[PDB]
């Protein structure tokens, strides 16, 4: 039995739908003087930046289901994550679509400049 | 002024005082503050608190552990949760609850009535956001409240580390004589008002360093009545101004010393060094918590 249910697509068609985002993500007062790296223990937001609690910015977390990950561990609850301030509308899809370099801790293509 | 503070507390006098209890009448009952943009009410909220326990006292000990109660919130998310992560020291232990289920940043979360919650060990902070909204119903004299304000009472006396601190919230028709009598067994004691939520009746009640026998005997009825009566006659101008000075924000990890120690030997130096903010007494061992559970078979 191959089944299982595919949240991120699911998410990824409504968005692309023209669903409204998801809300009620949390978002926290902070100097916004961080370092910018993508999810932090805590807020690290630049200029360019807003800084959310990880927990209510994860796409499983807030829909009551399991974490694609053996263990199950989540990568954003209980930390901080830097989202854009251009894509602070969706910080959900933000985190789901996006993808943190291993080497500098930015987000590929939101900080990262480890091709130059 | 006290529009660039986090927000108000009790001055001293009004607690003094001997009033009776007369209903809440606030000038500027149901305004609303300018929040800075896409900021909810409870960030706010919390972190004008933080600000002001900032300003106190607080044993900051090594893997302090943190207890919020109320952390739920009809968002299905902790914003509380997320100031307090925020604001403790990293690798601080957070544990929360809430009645109703939620998403939380919290180490650990139990979901259930607060009364169904125990834990082995005993705690540095408390925090309670719990209001039953039952409360609304006002049918006849606002008289001292029990349910979950029971339960804090027992789990203060029962599980707040020597030298600890709490923060209850309170309102007009939401609070408790215990709860006042008992803040006279901290070194100092507040009710906290927030600039943001000025407009409502809502304080913080702040027992500040637990000293595990009263410093001074508190009528809670007469204290509620001198708090209504400094709310009363003292109206506060919302203000967001505190919100966006953010640079001191995170608590001091001061180390504070942990010691176990027995009845016998709470003497008076040790008594002092509570008071001071400059040590915790508890066991230093692991922390487990636990939620009862209520079994039933529906069937037949
Ligand atoms: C997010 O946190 C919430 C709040 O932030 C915080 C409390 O804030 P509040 O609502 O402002 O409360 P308050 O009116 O100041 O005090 P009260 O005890 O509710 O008074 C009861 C009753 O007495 C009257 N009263 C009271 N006061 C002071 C008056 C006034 N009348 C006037 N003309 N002038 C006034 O000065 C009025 O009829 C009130 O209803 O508690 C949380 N909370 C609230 N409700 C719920 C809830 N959480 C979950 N579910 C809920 N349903
Ligand atoms: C204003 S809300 C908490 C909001 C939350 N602290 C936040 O950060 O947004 C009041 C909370 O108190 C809880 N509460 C009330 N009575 C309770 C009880 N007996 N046990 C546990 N939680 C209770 C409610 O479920 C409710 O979520
Ligand atoms: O049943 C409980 O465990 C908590 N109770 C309060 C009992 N307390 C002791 C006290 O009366 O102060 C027990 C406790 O908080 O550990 C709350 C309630 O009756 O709604
Ligand atoms: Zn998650
Ligand atoms: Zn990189």
């Amino acid at each position: 039995c191959a089944f299982a249910v595919d949240a991120a697509k699911a998410y990824k068609d409504y968005l692309a739908s023209g669903g409204q985002p998801i809300t009620n993500c949390v978002k926290m007062l902070c100097t916004h003087t961080g370092t910018g790296q993508a999810i932090t223990v805590t807020p690290e937001a630049n200029m360019d930046q807003e800084s959310f609690g990880g927990a209510s910015c994860c796409l499983y977390c807030r829909c009551h289901i399991d974490h694609p990950n053996p263990k199950g561990f989540c990568d954003l609850k209980g930390k901080y994550v830097q989202i854009p301030t251009t894509c602070a509308n969706d910080p959900v899809g933000f985190t789901l679509k996006n993808t943190v370099c291993t080497v500098c801790g930015m987000w590929k293509g939101y900080g990262c400049s480890c091709d130059q | 002024s006290q529009a660039w503070q986090p927000g108000v507390a009790m001055p001293n006098l009004y607690k003094m005082q001997r009033m009776l209890l007369e209903k809440c009448d606030l000038q500027n009952y149901g305004d609303s503050a300018t929040l800075p943009k896409g900021i909810m009410m409870n960030v706010a909220k919390y972190t004008q608190l933080c600000q002001y326990l900032n300003t106190l006292t607080l044993a900051v000990p090594y893997n302090m552990r943190v207890i919020h109660f109320g952390a739920g919130s009809d968002k299905g998310v902790a914003p509380g949760t997320a100031v307090l992560r925020q604001w403790l020291p990293t690798g601080t232990l957070l544990v929360d609850s809430d009645l109703n289920d939620f998403v939380s940043d919290a180490d650990s979360t139990l979901i259930g009535d607060c009364a169904t919650v125990h834990t082995a060990n005993k705690w540095d902070l408390i925090i309670s956001d719990m209001y039953d909204p039952k409360t609304k119903n006002v049918t006849k004299e606002n008289d001292s409240k029990e349910g979950f304000f029971t339960y804090i009472c027992g789990f203060i006396q029962q599980k707040l580390a020597l030298g600890g601190s709490v923060a209850i919230k309170i309102t007009e028709h939401s609070w408790n004589a215990d709860l006042y009598k008992l803040m006279g067994h901290f070194a100092w004691w507040t009710a906290f008002v927030t600039n943001v939520n000025a407009s409502s009746s809502e304080a913080f009640l702040i027992g500040c360093n637990y000293l595990g026998k009263p410093r001074e005997q508190i009528d809670g009825y007469v204290m509620h009545a001198n708090y209504i009566f400094w709310r009363n006659t003292n109206p506060i101008q919302l203000s967001s101004y505190s919100l966006f000075d953010m640079s001191k924000f995170p608590l001091k990890l001061r180390g504070t010393a942990v010691m176990s120690l027995k009845e016998g030997q709470i003497n008076d130096m040790i008594l002092s060094l509570l008071s001071k903010g400059r040590l915790i007494i508890r066991e230093n061992n692991r922390v487990v918590i636990s939620s009862d559970v209520l079994v039933n078979n529906e069937n037949l």
